[PDB]
């Protein structure tokens, strides 16, 4: 186990905090929030969408042919 | 009280001590408080009196906290603001 005290060595930062009972909860919660996680999306789109897309393709494709290959399997049988 | 009585009465010991008390309540109490009357406020405080003057100013406020040195174990300010109220009471 490790406590405070006892963690690591800090040289020299100052840092100033608020009371709660003196702040909003919610600053500009939507005036600043939305654009937020606008910008966390747009910096993440391309890592975590693309594979699902790809399963994506491959499931509704999958399926299809599995329909396609039996109910359309007659097709013809003709003489 | 008597710690009290006695401070004050020790602290106006000799000519520099007094007469920065005058100066210094004239610009404050725009008078001068005679001995006999802090005696009479001090009187006047018992136990009742403490309880709710201190919870007057202390009970469930919020501090103001200033820290410098070795401070990573000075606890979080919320964890101070907390332990300025009890729960049994």
């Amino acid at each position: 186990g490790r406590q405070f005290g006892h963690l690591t060595r800090v040289r020299h930062v100052i840092t100033y905090s608020l009371s709660p009972f003196e702040q909003r909860a919610f600053p500009h919660y939507f005036s600043k929030g939305i654009p937020n996680v606008l910008r966390r999306t747009r910096a993440c789109i391309l890592r975590v969408a693309p594979p699902f897309v790809a399963f994506y393709l491959v499931y509704t494709w999958g399926t299809q042919e599995f329909e396609k290959s039996k109910r359309k399997n007659p097709a013809a049988y003709e003489n | 009280k008597n710690l009290l009585r006695n401070a004050l009465v020790s602290h106006l010991d000799g000519t520099t001590p007094v007469c920065e008390d005058i100066g210094r309540s004239l610009l404050t109490y725009g008078r001068r408080i005679p001995l006999a009357e802090w005696e009479s406020r001090i009187a006047e405080v018992d136990a009742r009196v403490v309880r709710e003057v201190c919870s007057k100013y202390f009970y469930d406020q919020c501090p103001a906290v200033a820290g410098f040195g070795p401070i990573e174990q000075l606890p979080d300010y919320n964890r101070i603001r907390s332990g300025m109220f009890w729960l049994r009471f």
